[PDB]
RNA sequence: GCGUACACGGUGGAUGCCCUGGCAGUCAGAGGCGAUGAAGGACGUGCUAAUCUGCGAUAAGCGUCGGUAAGGUGAUAUGAACCGUUAUAACCGGCGAUUUCCGAAUGGGGAAACCCAGUGUGUUUCGACACACUAUCAUUAACUGAAUCCAUAGGUUAAUGAGGCGAACCGGGGGAACUGAAACAUCUAAGUACCCCGAGGAAAAGAAAUCAACCGAGAUUCCCCCAGUAGCGGCGAGCGAACGGGGAGCAGCCCAGAGCCUGAAUCAGUGUGUGUGUUAGUGGAAGCGUCUGGAAAGGCGCGCGAUACAGGGUGACAGCCCCGUACACAAAAAUGCACAUGCUGUGAGCUCGAUGAGUAGGGCGGGACACGUGGUAUCCUGUCUGAAUAUGGGGGGACCAUCCUCCAAGGCUAAAUACUCCUGACUGACCGAUAGUGAACCAGUACCGUGAGGGAAAGGCGAAAAGAACCCCGGCGAGGGGAGUGAAAAAGAACCUGAAACCGUGUACGUUUAUAUUCUGUAGCAAGGUUAACCGAAUAGGGGAGCCGAAGGGAAACCGAAGUUGCAGGGUAU
C-alpha cells in the first residue's frame, strides 16, 4: 500500500502482504498465547512474520499507525518528549525506530505511557499495548527486510 | 551414680556410636542431647 | 430508668444458680434480699451481693427510692470450661 | 581522658589502676548492697577506666 | 543526617493540628516528634502517693511522626522543602523554595 | 411442661486482611575451618524478676585510624540515672589486646562445663599472685648413644602432619531383603541404602602401541539425534553401542643426554605506582484551595520535577510526608582482580644422539570372567626362561601387496563439567497458623520413651497505651456500675472482623506428573516445513552431523501424485 510521512508530503510504498494482509484472528491469537506462555513453547520465524504483518495490516486500515521522518528530542530532558507529544497531542503512543537514540531513550525512560525499544525487538504486545505506533522511515524499512 | 555411667557423655563419646548420635542430635538441635 | 449489676466467671454451676435465682423472679428486692439472708445455699452469698452492688449502683447514680425496687431480668449462663464457670446477670428497676 | 594518661610512666598508670581496683570497686560494690549510689553510671565509668588501665601493660610494655 | 532537629519551627500540615507553628522539642528514634501546644492529650495517669504525683488527669504532649509535620520558614511564612549542602568547611541544611539559608 | 420466629448472652472460630514465616527458582563469591586450641555447649556480664544479641572477671566491652555525629546510653518493654550537642556523647567499618570452664580438648583423674597437680620466669613482700611449658602417634634434622670400633636399638632437643567436625561430587574394595514373569531357574531389584580409605573443589583421565581396511575421523572432557536401530531375555515383560557423523573448549607437554653459543621469552616469591571492587558513607527533582470523610493518600480545579511514576511505610489508595530510586561522588588503614616496575632460584633457541631391556613373549597353580577346560578368557603371581630395536613392533581378514599407529614398559596439562552445609542479592497464574517448615509464638520448646526416637497445640486490643483519671458498691479482694479518654470501649489488657450447633429470658399463638498410539478443529508455507544441541544486551536473529515428505513412477529396460510442523480437546496403553 502507500502511506503519507504527514511532514514533508512524501508517499512511500510498501508491501501490500505487510500493510495490506488479511487479519488473521487465530494467528494473533496463537502468537499472543505463545508470548504469555514463555514470558517452554515452539517459536517459529514464519508464525513471528505473519503475525506481525497482520497487526500491522489491522492497526494500519485502523489508521493506528503513523510514520515520521525522526523522531528525536535534541537534549536528554524529558520535558522535550513531553511538550513535543503533547504538540502532536500525542499520550498513549509506542515509538519504535532503529538505532536507539541516547537523549530520546533517556527522555521517554520515565515515561509509562511511552514505550522505546529496539527494531529488531518488537513485539505483539507493545503494538497492541498502546493506541498508536509512531516509526520511521529507516525502521519500516528494516522491518520490511526483517519479514523479507 | 547408673545414669551418669550409661549415659555418661565421655562415657558416649568413648564409642564412635556415641559421636555420631550426638553429632546428628546437635544438627537436630535438642537443648538436652543426652541429660 | 434501669440497674445492672453482673458476675463474669463465677465458680460455680449455672443450673444451680439458675434455680437459685428462679426462686427471687419476679419478686421485690429487698423482699428477695430479705428471703436471701438466712438461704444457705452457696449461690445465696452471690446473689446478695449481685443485688446489694445493683441497688449501690443505682443510690450513686439513679435516683431514689430503691425499697421499691423491683427484680426484671435475672439470669446465669454458662462460661468457659478450665467445675464450669457461670455468668450472673440482674437487670433491676422500680417499674 | 583517652589520651591524657597515655603519655603516663607505667609506674603511675600501675599505682592508680591497682588503687583504683582495689578501693572503688569495694565502696561501689557495698554501696549498691546497702542501697547507696543512687546514680549507677559511676560503675559504668570507673569499670571502663579500670578496663582501659588493664589493656596497656601488656602491649605498650 | 536529620532534616528536622532541635531549635526548629515547624507547622502540622494534617492531624488536627493544621496551620498551627510550633517547636521541636525531641524526636522520638522510631521518627517521631515533639512540639510545644500541637497535641494536648488527656493520658489518665495512675496517682501514687510517692514520686510526687502531678494529681488528677495529666494533659501532656504525645508523640507524633516527623512525615506528618513540616519545616516552617519565616522568609516566605510558607513550609517548604530542604535539602543538604556542603559549605566552606561543614555541611549544613538549606531549605528549598529559592533556597533560604538556615 | 414444650414448640412455632425475633433480640441479648457465654466454651465456641466457618469466613476474610495481611504479617518480623516458610517453600520453589535465578545471578556471584566461597567453595572448608583449627594446636597460635575448629564446630558447639555450661556458667556468668545490664540500676534487673526473665529473654535475644554482644562480651568473658579488661565481660551488652577496650587502644588506633576514617564516615556520621545531636541524640544516645542495643532491644524485648517501660521506669530510674548519665554524657555531650559541632567533633573525646552515641553509631558503622578496618587494624590490634583480652577472650572463664567443658568440648579432638592435648599435665593427670573424671561424671561436660568438676577435682588434683609438677617444672621455669617475674615478684620492689615471697604468706602467696601473674605468665610459659608439662599428652599421644608418624616423619625430617641436630646432639648423645649397649649388644657391636663406627654405625644401630634407646634417650634429649628444633621443625612439620593428625588428633574433630563438615550437605553434596570422584575412584577403588565389599555390599544385601523387599524385587516382575500371579512363586520360580538366565535376569531385573542393585551395584541402590550401607562400611572403609585418599585428598581435590570440582575430581579422575587428559594428547593413541585409537577403530574400519586398501576410501577414511584424528587430545581429554559434557550435550540433543542417530536410538530405544542392531543386539541381549522361557525373544515377553524389559535392558541396551559405537567406528561414523554437529555444538562448549580445543594447547599441548616436557624433560627422557651431550654440546654450542645463554643468565635470550616464561614460572613461583618479594617492593613501587596506575584503574576497579570488598571494607563506613555523601549529594540527589518537584503542590496547593474547596468538598467529602476521625484523620485523605477518595475523587474536583489548575501547577512543578522526572536519567528518578522500582519500592517502604506515614490516622483510608501518595511522584511533589519523608526514607528512597535514576544519576553523580567517596577510604586514614586493610584487602582481591591486570598492568610497567628492581631483585632472589628455574631459567631461550640450534645441532647431534637413544627412545625408557630381564622388556615383549613363554611354563607348571585363581580370582570375577552366565559356563568348575568344557563350545573358553584378561593385569600376574612361588619361581625360571626370554626379543633385532625404530633398519622394529601392534597389527589390520591373519596373509603377498597395501594401510594407521608407536617410535615399547615417566608422569604433568587449568579450558568446556556434577552439587550447595553456609554467605550476598533478586523473583514468585506458591501457601496464608487444621495451610505453609515439626516449629511465623522463648519450637526441634513443653512433653513422652531412663536410650535410639517421636513430638505437639498455643498469634492478632487500640494507627497512636493516649491502657476505663476519678467516684461508688464490694471483703483493704474478685467483680460490677456511673464519669472520662478513646472515631468507635456493639475496640477494654481473657482485648481483629464474627453463624450456628448447646443452654435461658421477654415478645404474638397453641399445647499421580510424564512416554507413546488414535481421532477433532484450527494456522503457515509448499514440494516444504520444522531446525536438535548451541551462538546470540537474548523467547530478535542465526544455527538443519541430526526427521519425515519428495517429477516421480517403474523392472533405472521404459514412461512422464501436496505433505509437514505448533496450539488447544478427548479415549487407550503404566
Amino acid at each position: 500500500m502507500e502511506l503519507v510521512l504527514k511532514d514533508a508530503q512524501s508517499a512511500l510504498t510498501v508491501s501490500e502482504t505487510t500493510f495490506g494482509r488479511d487479519f488473521n484472528e487465530a494467528l494473533v491469537h496463537q502468537v499472543v498465547v505463545a508470548y504469555a506462555a514463555g514470558a517452554s513453547q515452539k517459536v517459529n520465524k514464519k508464525m513471528y512474520r505473519g503475525a506481525l504483518k497482520s497487526i500491522l495490516s489491522e492497526l494500519v486500515r485502523q489508521d493506528r499507525l503513523i510514520v515520521v521522518e525522526k523522531f528525536s528530542v535534541e537534549a536528554p530532558k524529558t520535558k522535550l518528549l513531553a511538550q513535543k507529544l503533547k504538540d502532536m497531542a500525542l499520550e498513549d503512543v509506542l515509538i519504535i525506530t532503529g538505532e536507539l537514540d541516547e537523549n530520546l531513550f533517556l527522555a521517554a525512560r520515565n515515561l509509562h505511557k511511552v514505550d522505546v525499544r529496539d527494531a529488531t525487538g518488537i513485539d505483539p504486545v507493545s503494538l497492541i499495548a498502546f493506541d498508536k505506533v509512531v516509526m520511521t522511515a529507516d525502521a519500516v524499512k528494516q522491518v520490511e527486510e526483517m519479514l523479507a | 551414680l547408673k545414669r551418669n555411667r550409661s549415659h555418661g557423655f565421655r562415657a558416649r563419646m568413648a564409642t564412635k556410636n556415641g559421636r555420631q548420635v550426638l553429632a546428628r542430635r546437635r544438627a537436630k538441635g535438642r537443648a538436652r542431647l543426652t541429660v | 430508668m434501669e440497674t445492672i449489676a453482673k458476675h463474669r466467671h463465677a465458680r460455680s454451676s449455672a443450673q444451680k444458680v439458675r434455680l437459685v435465682a428462679d426462686l427471687i423472679r419476679g419478686k421485690k428486692v429487698s423482699q428477695a434480699l430479705d428471703i436471701l439472708t438466712y438461704t444457705n445455699k452457696k449461690a445465696a452469698v452471690l446473689v446478695k451481693k449481685v443485688l446489694e452492688s445493683a441497688i449501690a449502683n443505682a443510690e450513686h447514680n439513679d435516683g431514689a427510692d430503691i425499697d421499691d425496687l423491683k427484680v426484671t431480668k435475672i439470669f446465669v449462663d454458662e462460661g468457659p470450661s478450665m467445675k464450669r464457670t457461670s455468668h450472673i446477670t440482674v437487670v433491676v428497676s422500680d417499674r | 581522658m583517652k589520651a591524657k594518661e597515655l603519655r603516663e610512666k607505667s609506674v603511675e598508670e600501675l599505682n592508680t589502676e591497682l588503687l583504683n581496683l582495689l578501693r572503688e570497686q569495694f565502696n561501689l560494690r557495698m554501696q549498691a548492697a546497702s542501697g547507696q549510689l543512687q546514680q549507677s553510671h559511676l560503675l559504668k565509668q570507673v569499670r571502663r577506666d579500670v578496663a582501659r588501665v588493664k589493656t596497656l601493660l601488656n602491649e605498650k610494655a | 543526617a536529620a532534616k528536622i532537629r532541635r531549635d526548629d519551627e515547624v507547622i502540622v500540615l494534617t492531624g488536627k493540628d493544621k496551620g498551627k507553628r510550633g517547636k521541636v522539642k525531641n524526636v522520638l528514634s522510631s521518627g517521631k516528634v515533639i512540639v510545644e501546644g500541637i497535641n494536648l492529650v488527656k493520658k489518665h495517669q495512675k496517682p501514687v502517693p510517692a514520686l510526687n504525683q502531678p494529681g488528677g488527669i495529666v494533659e501532656k504532649e504525645a508523640a507524633i511522626q516527623v512525615s506528618n509535620v513540616a519545616i516552617f520558614n519565616a522568609a516566605t511564612g510558607k513550609a517548604d522543602r530542604v535539602g543538604f549542602r556542603f559549605e566552606d568547611g561543614k555541611k549544613v541544611r538549606f531549605f528549598k523554595s529559592n533556597s533560604e539559608t538556615i
